[PDB]
RNA sequence: CUACCCUUGGUCAGGUUGAAGUUCAGGCUGAAUGGAGGACCGAACCGACUUACGUUGAAAAGUGAGCGGAUGAACU
RNA sequence: UGAGUAGCGAAAGACGGGUGAGAAUCCCGUCCACCGAUUGACUAAGGUUUCCAGAGGAAGGCUCGUCCGCUCUGGGUUAGUCGGGUCCUAAGCUGAGGCCGACAGGCGUAGGCGAUGGAUAACAGGUUGAUAUUCCUGUACCACCUAUAAUCGUUUUAAUCGAUGGGGGGACGCAGUAGGAUAGGCGAAGCGUGCGAUUGGAUUGCACGUCUAAGCAGUAAGGCUGAGUAUUGGUACUCGUUAAGGCUGAGCUGUGAUGGGGAGAAGACAUUGUGUCUUCGAGUCGUUGAUUUCACACUGCCGAGAAAAGCCUCUAGAUAGAAAAUAGGUGCCCGUACCGCAAACCGACACAGGUAGUCAAGAUGAGAAUUCUAAGGUGAGCGAGCGAACUCUCGUUAAGGAACUCGGCAAAAUGACCCCGUAACUUCGGGAGAAGGGGUGCUCUUUAGGGUUAACGCCCAGAAGAGCCGCAGUGAAUAGGCCCAAGCGACUGUUUAUCAAAAACACAGGUCUCUGCUAAACCGUAAGGUGAUGUAUAGGGGCUGACGCCUGCCCGGU
């Protein structure tokens, strides 16, 4: 699924690609696609205030339900298709009155295949159903926070969470960042994992092809002068210099904790990364 | 060489200009004072 | 109100030569439209209009004497008739 | 004016090299085909490395001769 | 005062005639010279009367001036179709109610405004001192209104119309390839011109061989494997790979528009002193090569490439009754002169600078390079002498050949095309145009492929011989010097506008850390935002900086 390009050039010397042999259409669906205007990091203001946000490729917006409300009707998947504003790839399906849209598409999706969505769906990959009735150590994607407002966790390419247990209301489950966390049993989850596994395999090879993404360089604290940033420069090159590396607006940046005391989910967090 | 002031019309009647200085109150207040020393032009 | 419309003949050697046809020039009010022009020339001499065009002219800077001014603008209206003349000298 | 960005448009004489893939032949390599690349040489265009001239200038930053990039992190 | 001193802003002019008080400098003529991928021709910005005619010469014009972008007087810009508005939306700006805020005020919903994009009906000729797709002539097209009418038949329905109702469409990247047409170029030449006084020739020198929109016919290829039925964009069936055109779109060609216009031509003027034109005549062929124009059509790739209206369809639903056709009518506002890669714009100047797009001929060539020319334009707003030193730009040089100098700085040398040959090293791509050698004109034979094509012939010769000339044959202009060995940075890129282009910054890659989503971080007093219409294969911050081999000891102090 990586394909190596040859040394022909410099720029190409380590360069990787993954070749697109899961998408089987190359044209997107003309009644599902939305404007997608660019903001370089800028807010209402007209200030910048998110650093080396660009001007990459133009993109059009596919309009995505993460919410799988459609209850009781089947939809046969037509094709799997790429999708610039995110990781992973999506699939597009029809339902048996006519209706499409679009889902992330799971690991194992083919074109033909049926899914559902409802309280009595089966377990079977691509069907979405509340957290109540996932039997414990089913993998799952696309997990909802609150009730009806669609998935929201676990939505990259390759990723997934495995439901552990459960509390009255609660259902314990481990997000792939290693933490473990109760979420509310009447929230919906999609089974399976996410599909394009490869993503994360590619080496991007030269800096115009960043440049192709939207990022603008990044200049390192330590070469700017004193009125710039806190590791402003002193003669020759320098060490840090101080008690412990700062951010350019003047706070420690190696190992402090930046979570706010007092959160309503604190009594949800049952352990923490590691 | 390049020089400053590139004239242009739109740019002139847009960024100066009445209606742009009746926008604000600063722009109100240039307007007064221009009108109190007897300035012929107002904008 | 059509006595209005109309000030005045321009009397010009481009003016003459156009009225070796049948096209008369006129000066009008800076406010009106052709319709009017039409209808005004149709009722003062009672002819048969088959067309009219105009324009307009800007100010032009002038001088008297260390005094620098401008000229009124104006606008030019050219009248072709079908049928009838108008009496001028 | 200048720096970065947003939306919508425009421009790049010619030559050279010959990647993936594909088709045969031999027994994995040879030939055809193909037309990749912040590839090469070089005008338009964009720059500003050396030098001569100019220094009450033709010009409050230029001119002459060479020089770097020239399908792109391009120029406008 | 310096002082009659410095300067008079890139360059080719000469002479005859004229006018005037006065002429190197104004007008006319001939010759000469310069640009010609432009010093030529169009359209934008910007300027705002600089445009034209008659008169003028105080000041302006780096000299002069009879002249003028200067002064005076009087003139000049014409649109249903060209570009805007009475159409559509992007970014952005505003925003009824609303949210927030010592005041002032900040934000934002519906909705508006806003082209640099989408939609949208006219062409040929004539004519002025000054405007022209606008005026005039000829021939068109597009909206709207009323009459004259076949079809119209409860107005459910039916013809009809029909939704802020549904569906379609408009509707889109980058590169490459093989074609079809046409524009334009070149050579024979079907009719026009004239035929030489310097030796010679006459089968010989030079040229033209045009023409619209609209309307009718057909049409070169292109796409859709097409075409029906039943049911709720989807599901089942039959003829299917036929593409027959079944359909859809489609460059262009022929007629007429046009026995008209214009026309190499005069040959017809009494005249418009014979100029100019009353007037009367005329040609529209075949060859060759061919786009950079007319499809993102087709193939491929990853970085995955606007919206809305105009438009086409099916409808709920409504109503006499609406269809094409003929005849008449009607059709607003703004801009329109002139300069425009510049003497009129931005540079205080009649300033060697800066200024978006379009058209793009011949010879030579791969070429829009190079040199000379075309169409067209221009001779540069101080001159005349003399040929001192010195300064600047340019050419040559005996013998030597880096001895010069901080340093081969500058200059010299290499350079196009064809044939032969090509090292260490290497990430196996490269290094490489490595280095190092040889060749090139003209004539005639023989061969002789592409065979241009019917064909040797069209044309490069595809090549071998035999000759001729010079000091020299890519005979001019234009076109890489190369090699060996060390630092630093992997590489393409970026930087101190105006003394530093680099070893400095970026970078692909690595690693640490924070962040479970009203995320962390950041702007703001707040509301509201970016992050992100993203969700740990994700996002923010710190350090290092391709690739290869690696990355030791110390947790006492902060």
């Amino acid at each position: 699924a990586i394909k190596k390009y040859k040394p022909i050039t410099n720029g190409r010397r380590n360069m990787t690609s993954l070749d697109f042999a899961e998408i089987t259409k190359t044209t997107p669906e003309k009644s599902l696609l939305k404007p997608l205007p660019k903001k370089a990091g800028r807010n209402n203001q007209g200030k910048l205030t998110v650093r080396h946000h660009g001007g990459g490729h133009k993109r059009q917006y596919r309009v995505i339900d993460f919410k799988r409300n459609k209850d009781g009707i089947n939809a046969k998947v037509d094709s799997i298709q790429y999708d610039p504003n995110r990781s992973a790839n999506i699939a597009l399906v029809v339902y048996a009155d006519g209706e499409k849209r679009y889902i992330i598409a799971p690991k194992g999706l083919e074109v033909g295949q049926i899914v559902e969505s409802g309280a009595e769906a089966d377990i079977k990959v691509g069907n979405a159903l509340p957290l109540q009735n996932i039997p414990v150590g089913t993998v799952v994607h696309n997990i909802e926070l609150k009730p009806g407002k669609g998935g929201q966790i676990a939505r990259s390419a390759g990723a997934s969470a495995q439901v552990l247990g459960k509390e009255g209301k609660y259902v314990l489950i481990r997000l792939r960042s290693g933490e473990v966390r109760m979420i509310l049993s009447t929230c919906r989850a999609t089974i399976g994992q996410v599909g394009n596994l490869q993503h994360e395999l590619v080496n991007v090879g030269k800096a115009g092809r960043s440049r192709w993404k939207g990022i603008r360089p990044t200049v390192r604290g330590s070469v700017m002068n004193p009125n710039d940033h806190p590791h402003g420069g002193g003669e020759g090159r320098a060490p840090i210099g101080r008690p412990s590396p700062m951010s350019p607006w003047g706070k420690p940046t190696l190992g402090k904790k930046t979570r706010r005391g007092k959160k309503s989910s604190d009594k949800l967090i049952v352990r923490g990364r590691k | 060489v390049k020089r400053t002031y590139q004239p242009n019309k739109r740019k002139h009647s847009k960024v100066h200009g009445f209606r742009k200085r009746m926008s604000t109150k600063n722009g109100r207040k240039v307007l007064a004072r221009r009108r109190r020393k007897g300035r012929k032009v107002l904008s | 109100e059509a006595r209005d419309i109309l000030k005045r003949p321009v009397i010009t050697e481009k003016s003459s030569e156009a009225m070796a046809e049948d096209k008369y020039t006129f000066d009008v009010d800076t406010r009106v439209n052709k319709t009017q022009v039409k209808m005004a020339v149709e009722e003062i001499f009672n002819v048969k209009v088959a067309s009219v065009n105009i324009m307009n002219y800007k100010p032009k800077k002038k001088r008297m004497g260390r005094y620098q001014g401008y000229t009124n603008k104006r606008r030019k209206a050219i009248v072709t008739l079908k049928e009838g003349s108008i009496d001028l000298f």
